[PDB]
């Protein structure tokens, strides 16, 4: 039952992992509008000088 | 995926091991039980003669 | 000598048993691992 | 250190688990012991007052 328990506290524990990983992913989002971003700004420089 | 089989099938190898394990000491003090009795059947031809 | 044998076996079946705890430690090793599933799953979304 | 701890649980519980299965070994073998030396002093019994 303690061992049960501990295993409670562990699935506890691995949701907040899921959380960091989580912030991970929106990590991920930010930094690929940032390179959306830088895409877009050159392909529309380039475009209005053609 | 393979290694929760390998419980499952380690449970049932563990009951049956313990079957086994049962029927071995049974048979094992039958045969200590076999054991006495023909030493004390060796002790009476002893004493008698 | 045939107790012998069996008493060996014993030792045998003991072994195995240890193994099948050894084996369910790490069943539960494993129980307690993290996932990176996250990504896959909202990537596969992003994806959809 | 919540995963060492209940690895040492569950060696400890491993620990207890084989040496009951050694006691019951034990117990069981004294329990036959008693069932074969009661049948003989009962056959005895019945033979001397029978």
């Amino acid at each position: 039952k303690n061992d049960d328990i501990n295993r409670e506290a562990h699935q506890l524990n691995e949701i907040r992992k899921k959380y960091t990983m989580r912030k991970s992913t929106i990590e991920t989002l930010r930094e690929k509008l940032d390179q959306l971003k830088r895409e877009a700004r050159k392909d529309v420089s380039q475009k209005i000088k053609d | 995926d393979q290694m929760r089989q390998e419980l499952e099938q380690l449970e049932k190898a563990n009951e049956k091991l313990r079957e086994v394990n049962n029927s071995l000491v049974v048979s094992l003090q039958d045969v200590k039980n076999e054991e006495r009795d023909i030493q004390h059947e060796r002790e009476s031809e002893l004493r008698t003669i | 000598s045939r107790l012998k044998e069996i008493d060996g076996r014993l030792k045998s079946t003991k072994n195995e048993m240890r193994k099948t705890n050894f084996r369910m430690t790490e069943l539960k090793m494993n129980v307690g691992k993290v996932v990176d599933t996250g990504i896959l799953n909202s990537k596969i979304n992003e994806r959809k | 250190e919540d995963i060492d701890i209940k690895r040492k649980e569950i060696i400890n519980k491993e620990g207890e688990i084989r040496d009951l299965i050694s006691e019951i070994d034990a117990k069981a073998n004294a329990i036959n012991h008693e069932m074969r030396s009661i049948q003989r002093q009962a056959e005895s019994k019945t033979k001397s007052l029978t």
